[PDB]
């Protein structure tokens, strides 16, 4: 089988920048190299065929070049909706795919809109308190989320989840979920969520008291 | 009407709705260099000195897949204008002069083939000859028609007569072309 | 319209077998086509499994398959099949069905997840999250991974972040879905979160409102 | 690293049994080795060429009305044009180098035979030669005969060899010696076959 390797494995670039991704094949394939783009939760989308011919309806910023064993995909001027993994491809019957190149967007610094969600009354009615904390539309990904229960620092009882970079504004969102037993939840009153970020002058705390 | 010292078809790509069938070959100065077997997915060279080269069968597979799309589009834009069956022109001859006992090759040229769907068989005393039978791919013509040549390895004999039998949609009944030494 | 629809996914225990199907519509297999199975493990790249020529029945497999998987088709039914045997955790992937890869005016299916696990198919428990403002939905304890959160039947799209599921110590998935809401609303607008865990037949609809 | 004939790529179109045929031909015309090289990519529907890419024009031209949507769409994309413009060197000039070491070096020496026809004709069969370039002459006692000489056209056998029959009408007088004189690129010096009356 023909094998394909892309360069780099991932990159970060600002809107308006010219992005360049290379593909190298272990054998000569003339100009029969194609490029796909995959956005989160979507199947792959053909961008280029015949190494350089754009597919019907593909934005003019997307271009390709190369022949034989060395190929290049270029985004002349990057858009926020170009956040996706790009794949080189060869073969209609014996199908080869490159390893993929993740394209990330460098954006200006944004700060999180912090929110604290007290546990559901129906969830407590089951035996555990899941206090949620939301950090909204921030950039970059790097953020510190510290839980405080009656001003005492928490550790080892929270889990975090981050969304993929937004297609329109290039931001991330985060949810930190503090998990406590109903007995330990009921034994305290002040619940805080201290958030640290590059976009904040000083840490923003969001708190709630039981009732 | 172009004049040149040499002429090559670095792509005689063919696709038909009947089957559907396809054919991928390269020609140089009117001769078949190779064909891609689209079922087995392999390049079969016709001249042994060419066996030093490779030709990726997936180049041919991609091209025939594009031709299939274009055929469908052209069936739409033409309002289903189908091919008109042409009358093939058959001629049986020999590779070398006939000397009884000395091995020879009976050659059957079937010219003016359109559409490219044909049966070329050999007969001896009304019975089909199947061993020593081989043939070229459909070789292109300037007027977008085709020709095909069939071969039969022979050991000539005074009491042995052969026929080349051709079946095409443009013929009322099989055309039998006699040859004898 | 032209489309490929994958089915046969869900859970399956290691060592057991599973047969995926990809139904075609808007074209006929008898027109000669290359039909392919491409898989993608969570967070990994596109990995081709097998291709089949609908016409001649020619088959190609990835060198790693080695008899474990069998690709087949039925031109009468217009369906592509992948028969997988001796399943391992390595085979947990989204299985995609595609037509003539690399050629313009061609298609890929949306995919179907196949989870190779000893665990039971369990349903979720949706709890509301009481609130320039934000509301939420906790979709706790479910198996396997695929759940859809749409909020009030796909009407609201702006600022709707559904976080990727986190696997708990118990072996079940849990996620939250938040949405930025206008300060003025809460008692005027009735926001409801729609949750559909298709593998357990769970279409829980829970409207969220401040107490 | 094995060398490979590069093919021309068909462009996808925008947007008695019955048969619908489609042909795509990547024609390469060469004159004076690689001095003059022309590429003509023909798209044929049934037996009608509908659209063409002639490298001397440098653009898709609709030959028929059916080739119209394709010549407008393919011409509106600089990617397609940038590519077909290169194909003269990528396909035609590239593959000629491969032919220089293989097809344009093929030499099969002709087999010259003389036999009377079964009113007085000597037939000189010049069989199994390659390339096409052949020159056949007839002599009656070292004197050239042309008036009574007729040839068949060049016969392509299909297996990479040609065949030709050069006939001479003669009046044999005892002691006459007729000579078929064949010149071919694969020969050191002409082949001379004699026939004695
Ligand atoms: C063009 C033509 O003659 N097609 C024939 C077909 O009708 C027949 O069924 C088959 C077997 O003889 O051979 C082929």
């Amino acid at each position: 089988d023909i094998q394909m390797t892309q360069s780099p494995s991932s990159l970060s670039a600002s809107v308006g920048d010219r992005v360049t991704i290379t593909c190298q094949t272990t054998q000569e394939i003339s100009s029969y190299l194609n490029w796909y783009q995959q956005k989160p939760g979507q199947p792959p989308k053909l961008l280029i065929y015949y190494a350089s011919t754009k597919a019907e309806g593909i934005p003019a910023r997307f271009s390709g070049s190369g022949s034989g064993t060395d190929f290049t995909l270029t985004i002349s001027s990057l858009e926020p909706e170009d956040f996706a993994v790009y794949y080189c491809h060869y073969g209609i019957s014996k199908v080869s795919f490159g390893q993929g190149t993740k394209v990330e967007i460098k954006r200006t610094v944004a700060a999180p809109s912090v929110f604290i969600f007290p546990p559901s009354d129906e969830q407590l009615k089951s035996g555990t308190a899941k206090v949620v904390c939301l950090l909204n539309n921030f950039y970059p990904r790097e953020a510190k989320v510290q839980w405080k229960v009656d001003n005492a620092l928490q550790s080892g009882n929270s889990k975090e989840s981050v969304t993929e970079q937004d297609s329109k504004d290039s931001t991330y969102s985060l949810s930190s979920t503090l998990t406590l037993s109903k007995a330990d939840y009921e034994k305290h009153k002040v619940y805080a969520c201290e958030v640290t970020h590059q976009g904040l002058s000083s840490p923003v705390t969001k708190s709630f008291n039981r009732g | 009407d172009i004049v040149a010292d040499h002429v090559a078809s670095y792509g005689v790509n063919l696709y038909q709705s009947y089957g559907p069938s396809g054919q991928y070959t390269h020609e140089f100065d009117g001769d078949e260099q190779f064909y891609v077997d689209l079922g087995r997915k392999e390049t079969v060279w016709s001249l042994p000195v060419l066996r030093q080269f490779r030709f990726d069968p997936q180049f041919a597979l991609t091209n025939i897949a594009v031709l299939k799309h274009n055929l469908n589009s052209l069936i739409k834009r033409s309002n289903s204008t189908a091919a008109t069956n042409e009358v093939p022109e058959v001629t049986v001859f020999s590779k070398s002069p006939v000397t009884l006992g000395q091995p020879n090759i009976l050659i059957c040229l079937v010219d003016n083939i359109f559409p490219p769907v044909v049966n070329i068989t050999w007969l001896s005393n009304g019975h089909s000859v199947t061993e020593g039978v081989s043939e070229t791919s459909f070789l292109s013509k300037s007027d977008h028609s085709f020709f095909k040549i069939s071969y039969l390895t022979l050991l000539p004999s005074a009491e042995e007569s052969y026929d080349c039998k051709v079946e095409h949609w443009g013929l009322d009944k099989p055309l039998l072309k006699h040859w004898e030494p | 319209q032209v489309q490929l629809v994958e089915s046969g996914g869900g859970v399956v225990q290691p060592g057991r077998s599973l047969r995926l199907s990809c139904a075609a519509s808007g074209f006929t297999f008898s027109e000669w086509y290359f039909m392919s199975w491409v898989r993608q493990a969570p967070g990994k790249g596109l990995e081709w499994v097998a291709s089949i020529d609908t016409g001649s029945g020619s088959i190609d497999y990835a060198g790693w398959v080695e008899g474990r998987f069998t690709i087949s088709r039925d031109n009468s039914k217009n369906t592509l099949y992948l028969q997988m045997n001796s399943l391992r955790a390595e085979d947990t992937a989204v299985y995609y069905c595609a037509r003539d890869i690399g050629i313009d005016y061609n298609f890929w299916g949306e995919g179907t997840l196949v989870t190779v696990s000893s665990a039971s198919t369990k349903g979720p428990s949706v709890f509301p999250l009481a609130p320039t403002a934000a509301l939420g939905c906790l979709v706790e304890d479910y198996f396997p991974e695929p759940v859809t959160v749409s909020w009030n039947s796909g009407a609201l799209t702006s600022g709707v972040h559904t976080f990727p599921a986190v696997l708990e110590s118990s072996g079940l998935y849990s996620l939250s879905s938040v949405v930025t809401v206008p300060s003025s609303s809460l008692g005027t607008k009735t926001y409801i979160c729609n949750v559909n865990h298709k593998p357990s037949n769970t279409k829980v609809d829970k409207r969220v409102e401040p107490k | 690293e094995p060398e490979q004939p590069i093919p021309e790529q068909p462009q996808p179109y925008p947007q008695s049994p019955e048969d619908f045929v489609y042909q795509f031909k990547g024609m390469c015309y060469f004159t004076n080795g690689t001095e003059r090289v022309r590429l003509v990519s023909r798209s044929i529907y049934n037996r009608e060429e509908i659209v063409r890419f002639d490298s001397d024009v440098g653009e898709f031209r609709a030959v028929t009305l059916l080739g119209l949507p394709a010549a407008e769409y393919w011409n509106s994309q600089k990617d397609i044009l940038e590519r077909k413009r290169a194909a003269v060197d990528r396909v035609c000039r590239h593959n000629y180098q491969l032919e220089l070491r293989t097809t344009l070096q093929r030499r099969v020496e002709p087999t010259v035979t003389i036999s009377p026809s079964r009113h007085n004709l000597l037939v000189c069969s010049v069989t199994d030669f390659y390339p096409a370039q052949i020159k056949v002459r007839w002599f009656r006692n070292d004197q050239e005969e042309t008036a009574g000489v007729v040839s068949t056209p060049l016969i392509r056998n299909g297996d990479w060899t040609f065949q030709i029959l050069v006939m001479l009408e003669m009046t044999p007088q005892r002691g006459d010696v007729y000579t078929c004189h064949v010149e071919h690129p694969s020969l050191q010096s002409p082949i001379t076959v004699e026939w004695r009356a």
